[PDB]
């Protein structure tokens, strides 16, 4: 005869979701995640645990998908409007010391923009990037934004650069964090530590090639949420990393006006030295071999008598068929069909990648908003590393065993979703119930 | 073992380390609160972003629910003082048939509480019912002395 | 020798107003009301329970009425802003096939509105409705906001259209609904039960009849405040209903416009047909057996050896003259003095009531805001029920037994506190103490 | 009866629905936010309409300070593990001098509870002070062993 | 005395007002919200002004997370009915090394804290360990009859 | 052997700062401050306790300081910009009845100013203070905020005017109250009472010499948070009060113009009588006998063989040179250099300071934000009382014994310091331990 007994502090888990809190050791992620770091990190190894881990059901992604939006939306808050430069705009090509590629993707234009006071407007002459500016019908133009939304400048001043976060459980939940170094983000895994508060993760955002995230720690590794579906992306994460350079080599004069009380607007103004084209440039070796890395990973999945083939995007808005990267405070965006044309079967010599510029981004795809990114002075470089790519199966049932990828992406969830893979949230219930032998006297 | 150290320990081993999760809850609260009130331009932070204040006031709101609502069960169950407690219910061998000795010695908490977690509001009714009958007798008791 | 005994459980209750919160089954009520409502509604009848209520004290009626404002103002705060179009007017008659009465409703106006580019300006014509626009002194002419408030319109596709919606208790609170089919809104009722939801009441807001209401379940019943005090408003609940069609004859060809960076403004444009009034169509018979019904139960407080007159409004501002109608998004004035002119002593043949359309709602009645009401593409058609009368008695000491109504009302609280008068929110307050014959040991 | 179906029934009758209407504040609370939990769009307009997100909050807050009201009298009393408890305080004729068979068999707790409404705040505060008697009493006999 | 009004008083004669201080958080929070809930443009102003409004919520989530805090404590210790309790930890003299008679007639609360407040983490840990050991020891007495 | 006990209930204390809610007795102040005082306020008093108070850390102050910004710009919030009358305004000098001192003082400038419609402008003429007004380069000019921050009207019936404040503590905490006469503002007090809620304070806003405040009780108390230091104010307390007469002499007939949709544009219009000279009346032999009692308490300070010497200020911003003050809703700017021009060693004959009036105020001290002070029709007379100065020692090595003071201050900070150094919020933690005979049964 065994009698209930009821314990309460006992160490039972339940999945949840909840409001997990910021903490970071004139930027925004350092204004925003003003909580402190623990000084000394700890986790507690859990000995005899098996818990399943589901990478695509993440609900950490989804939260910092959430406040990342509302970080930015408040960063751009107390700005200054250019709502008054959505005007017609007169603009003629930049001819002066033009390389070719760039013939007319610059543009002088000028306008009649307010000032102080309300009844005196500033002619004010500056350049443009062909991609923010569009022909109404030199020629009169309009700003791409015009008849789709306002146009908020950035603040100068204000430092968008990524810093290490590191999300933390309010009290009364806890992580889980997955030590196995063979996980592909689906199913149970055997060496599970807890911890408060997660490894920093820096909020990049990027299209079609990950920067500046974790390598993994043996191999390379295919994640995704199935194999056969075409409409899935893999997220591959690199063991190595491959180093690309960024330069915009223009060297540019910024000049500001005042648009209206104490509202300061910037623009490029002037142009020092030729008009170049900005490039990422790639080793091509160490492209190369990692690159094969990735296929003999991929033909784990699908076959090793296969056929690998690499394609570029098939097309779409520039915002998911190049790469986009902010190098600087600049928004850069990437033709990476160099990296991508190749088929593999069963000096330094670096190839070099053509990008744009564009100064108007539609940023984080809301239809109704749209950021001026202001220029920056001088010449910008950024050294950064590859440590991902998302790739798209192209699909098709040809059974000629050609698979084929292409640099798809263009989620912006996937870029954190391949680095959160190792936690989960736990909720704490410590209350429960056994049989003993003792009962109770009345 | 520290913080649910013992999760993958046996239900017996677990018993030792009830006052470390038990206590967790408050003192978890607490702490946090106490980093936030450094103010490192936390509290400006926290109370000029409404919408980031308001979250954590609803995380905090919460997690003080829930700690209630489990003292609250121990309360009406008479077992608010103690982390380990007997009642006057007799356990059902079809909430589970396992040997007492299998319970306590070759199985963790997180799996016992699968095992039986579809029997959890019909053993806390029990308790609840239980506990008030034993209530009354007493103050009869009381009554006729 | 009595000993006290304290007891934590207890069935006591105290009077108490919380912020009730809201439950309901591109709605605005919808996104409100997000909270499910119970799938199963329960009450739990309270067997030898008397409680007093109080219509007229009811403060769920309060918060109703605090709500309802707020969602309104939410709804319309993320939409374009018509400021840009308080401008001069150049109006000329519309003279294209109308009817009588329709001679100088509406008017054919012209003005230069803003564009994408702030260079640019588009000359509109757009009809109106002589209820929008004020001669300033063919002529010249404003918005009749122009000199009060800022304008703005409501979203085009956000409905409005009321749903069913729940008040539900806080935990800690309790609702006491009363089932006397006799109450009369004041006093004791005998017969209440405790729900945790109220009864679904649709926020139908109106100005002289009650529309798409609850029906009383025996009779007609007159609840009032005062007898006497004709300051008061009486509150008519019919057990029968009265259906009322109301149509727009018209049939429109709505355009828009950009006024602005991705802001769209719509506009009435042409008509289609002949111009005609719009009217509200009630049975004459049944509205004569109706009124004979609250008639009757009115000779029970004013005496049954008496006259009984009925009377269209004493006059002021449109809002209170007639009876303010939503049908379909549109805003209906209607003309109820063929409802109303008439004296009761001891093939279909309807009652047409002309209406007027106005576009320009000074809703709520604060005089800072306004709102545009877009015009419906089509013509417009509302079929409703009359489940309820706001009667106020003329008064006077004359002593002739002519007691007179009118149609006055104009309230928009009366509409809810019709409905919610079955409800009281009362507090838990489980503690308390009794003797009894038990000592604790000491 | 269900809660507060005991509300029109003699002050006897209803002691055995005292665990009913006990748990109902924060089982209510709880289930309550866990349906809001849903999100049904719902912790988006919770957290995106500030104004209404702060009216939920300040229900949830005052709820729990009432709770804990409530608790700590009873905790005070030396009464926090039960629902039934007997004090050291005498009955005074003045409160009430109505016959124990009236009061637990002729008159429910609604009645009751406006009979004795004044000296509410009389009676909590003779039975704080004899309870802090006791327990000093207590401390001074385990010196004493 | 009052509230704190033997805050100067020594040690010993303080104990007479410990329900004063312990009641008033509670009442504390609840009288000041009574007051605020009158609502002379109160309410409107707590939830239109959402700055002052969170700031409001912040105090009483905060009030209560302390009020908690303490309650756990003595829960875990095995104190959580009274404001009085002896425990089974010896007293030692690193923490202090002064005469009983001093400490409760020659000092007061003010002083004595700030003289031990070094050990008041180690001390409730010890209070913990003791507490969690002896209800282990009361559940096998019940095993064992 | 001696055992743990442990106690609930506890008065031990430790210092804290927390978020203070307000009380008191269309004001902003009674507006925002909705909660009730004490009907009957109440201390205890401790017996045996002393404390250390430290004015110079005292929390409270900071709170004050940031609740007093919110208030005003909450206040300002609900009200209409003047940023359509940012202008260029064509200005001639006011010539009608101009006494000396003031020539040149106003300008009378005339501006096209924005109506209710869009497509209308109304020209206004209105007279302004020097101070408002900047030349451009008869002359053009512009507001003085034109190039750096929005301006924004205050509502005109929202009243400003200070009211008593209680600062209340929240549950869990307590004020406690410093009753030692002779307290300097540093170190231990003897004689402390636990109060809920402070002594009302006034939220006067003053730099040079503080109004309206409290008054030592016994002597004239110099509270500093060093003596050495001449980077330190000196807050000088006083027993007796001086009395200082302020006026505004010119009448006024102010007017409005609708700027926008219904939003009304407050202006000076013209002036009535003579243009004179607004002053500020301190009888000389109250103010020489008050500032001797200060020069004896600052000898207890510097020696008693010394020489005290009062300048005015050393130069700067108007802000800090001279004297601000709130006069009804004016701003007056008043010169003191015939209060401190004077050296002491060991009919009525009133002293008239001049003053000028500013309507353009960078409140606050923050760069990006201005109000509009709307002018008041008629003559304005203000009767307050002087409790204190700040005075800012020179300092210079120079052992001369020759110690100057000035008429610095500036800060707003030190007009509450000087009020809540009586006050200091402490936390109550009621839980600890002590020996005792008595060991738990187990
Ligand atoms: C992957 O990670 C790399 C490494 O962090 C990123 O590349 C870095 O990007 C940052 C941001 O642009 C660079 O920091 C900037 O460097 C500029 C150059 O200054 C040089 O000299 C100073 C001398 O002490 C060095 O400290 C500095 O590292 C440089 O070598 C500065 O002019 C910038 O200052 C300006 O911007 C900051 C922004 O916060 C402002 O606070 C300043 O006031 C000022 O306006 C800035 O310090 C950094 O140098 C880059 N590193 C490399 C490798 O050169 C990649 O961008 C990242 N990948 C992605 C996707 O972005
Ligand atoms: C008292 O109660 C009655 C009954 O609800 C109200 O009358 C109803 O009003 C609503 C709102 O205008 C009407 O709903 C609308 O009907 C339009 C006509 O469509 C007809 O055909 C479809 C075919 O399936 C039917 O479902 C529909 O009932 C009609 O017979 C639609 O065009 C409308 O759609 C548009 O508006 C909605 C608004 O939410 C949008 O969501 C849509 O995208 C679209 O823009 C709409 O469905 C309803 O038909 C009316 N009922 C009657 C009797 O005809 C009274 O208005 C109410 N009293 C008061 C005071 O308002
Ligand atoms: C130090 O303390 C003194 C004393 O409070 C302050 O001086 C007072 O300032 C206030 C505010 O300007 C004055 O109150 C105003 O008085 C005006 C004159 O009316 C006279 O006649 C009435 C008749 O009943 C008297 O009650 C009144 O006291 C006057 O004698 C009124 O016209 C004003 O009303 C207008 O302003 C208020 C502002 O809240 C509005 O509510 C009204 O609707 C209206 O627009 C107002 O009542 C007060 O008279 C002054 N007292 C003295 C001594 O004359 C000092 O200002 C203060 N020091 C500082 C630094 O400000
Ligand atoms: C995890 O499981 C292992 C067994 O697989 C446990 O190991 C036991 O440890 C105790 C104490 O050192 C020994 O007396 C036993 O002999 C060990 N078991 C075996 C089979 O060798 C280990 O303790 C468990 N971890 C936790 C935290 O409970
Ligand atoms: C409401 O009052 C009635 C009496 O008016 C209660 O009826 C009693 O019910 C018990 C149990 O069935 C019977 O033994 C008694 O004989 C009944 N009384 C009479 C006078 O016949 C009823 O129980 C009360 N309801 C509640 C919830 O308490
Ligand atoms: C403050 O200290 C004084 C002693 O300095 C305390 O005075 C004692 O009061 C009791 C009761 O009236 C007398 O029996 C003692 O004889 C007094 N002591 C002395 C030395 O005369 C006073 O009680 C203390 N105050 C508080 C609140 O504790
Ligand atoms: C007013 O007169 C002074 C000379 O006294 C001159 O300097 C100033 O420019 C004049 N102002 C205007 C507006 O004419």
């Amino acid at each position: 005869n065994l009698w209930v007994t009821v314990y309460y502090g006992v160490p039972v888990w339940k999945d949840a979701e909840t409001t997990l809190f910021c903490a970071s050791d004139h930027n925004v992620w350092a204004t925003h995640c003003c909580v402190p770091t623990d000084p000394n990190p700890q986790e507690i190894h859990l000995e005899n645990v098996t818990e399943e881990f589901n990478m695509w059901k993440n609900n950490m992604v989804e939260q910092m998908h959430t406040d990342i939006i509302s970080l930015w939306d408040q960063s751009l808050k107390p700005c200054v409007k250019l709502t008054p430069l959505c005007v017609t705009l007169q603009c003629t090509n930049v001819t002066n010391n033009i390389t070719d590629d760039m013939r007319g993707e610059l543009k002088n234009c000028s306008f009649n923009m307010t000032t102080e006071l309300r009844d005196k407007k500033q002619k004010v002459y500056s350049l443009f990037y062909r991609l923010d500016v569009v022909q109404i019908n030199n020629k009169e133009y309009r700003l791409i934004n015009c008849n789709t939304s306002a146009i908020t400048q950035a603040c100068p001043k204000v430092s968008f650069e990524p810093i290490p976060i590191h999300y933390c459980a309010p009290a009364g939940f806890a992580i889980l964090k997955c030590k196995d170094k063979k996980f592909n983000g689906t199913g149970p895994c055997t060496n599970v530590s807890t911890v408060q508060c997660t490894h920093g993760i820096k909020p990049v955002v990027s299209t079609q090639l990950l920067l500046n995230g974790s390598l993994a720690e043996e191999e390379v590794i295919i994640r995704s949420e199935n194999i056969t579906n075409n409409a899935k992306n893999i997220l591959v994460q690199l063991n190595e990393s491959v180093q690309i350079n960024c330069t915009r080599p223009n060297n540019n004069t910024v000049k500001s006006i005042r648009i209206g009380p104490g509202q300061w607007f910037y623009y490029t103004g002037d142009i020092i030295g030729d008009i170049r084209q900005a490039h990422c440039n790639v080793s091509k070796a160490t492209w190369n071999e990692t690159l094969g890395k990735v296929v003999k990973q991929l033909r784990k999945h699908f076959g090793n008598n296969t056929i690998i083939r690499f394609a570029n995007s098939s097309g779409g808005d520039l915002e998911v068929t190049t790469h986009s990267f902010n190098c600087g405070g600049e928004f850069f965006y990437c033709n990476t069909s160099g990296l991508f044309n190749s088929t593999w079967i069963s000096s330094n010599d670096s190839i070099t990648l053509p990008c744009r510029i564009k100064q108007i981004i539609n940023m984080w795809q809301r239809i109704g908003q749209a950021m001026y990114a202001p220029p920056i002075q001088g010449v910008i470089r950024c050294v950064s590393n590859i440590t991902g790519l998302i790739l798209t199966r192209d699909g098709g049932s040809t059974n000629s065993t050609t698979e084929t990828f292409r640099p798809g992406g263009g989620d912006m969830r996937d870029n954190w979703r391949s680095e959160l893979y190792k936690y989960k949230v736990v909720k704490i219930e410590p209350l429960g119930v056994a049989p003993t032998r003792c009962k109770r006297r009345v | 073992l520290g913080f649910l150290g013992a999760a993958g320990s046996t239900m017996g081993a677990a018993s030792m380390t009830l006052t470390v999760q038990a206590r967790n809850l408050l003192s978890g609260i607490v702490q946090q609160q106490s980093n936030l009130l450094r103010a490192p331009e936390c509290q400006q932070h926290l109370l000029k972003d409404t919408h980031w204040g308001i979250k954590q006031l609803q995380a905090r709101v919460l997690a003080v629910e829930h700690y209630l609502r489990d003292q609250q069960l121990l309360g009406i169950w008479g077992c608010s003082g103690k982390l380990i407690c007997c009642t006057n219910v007799p356990w059902n061998s079809s909430w589970s048939n396992r040997n007492l000795s299998e319970i306590w010695d070759n199985m963790t908490w997180l799996q016992w509480d699968k095992e039986i977690s579809n029997y959890t509001q019909i053993i806390y009714g029990l308790l609840e019912e239980s506990q008030n009958q034993q209530e009354k007798n007493e103050q009869d008791l009381l009554e006729l002395d």
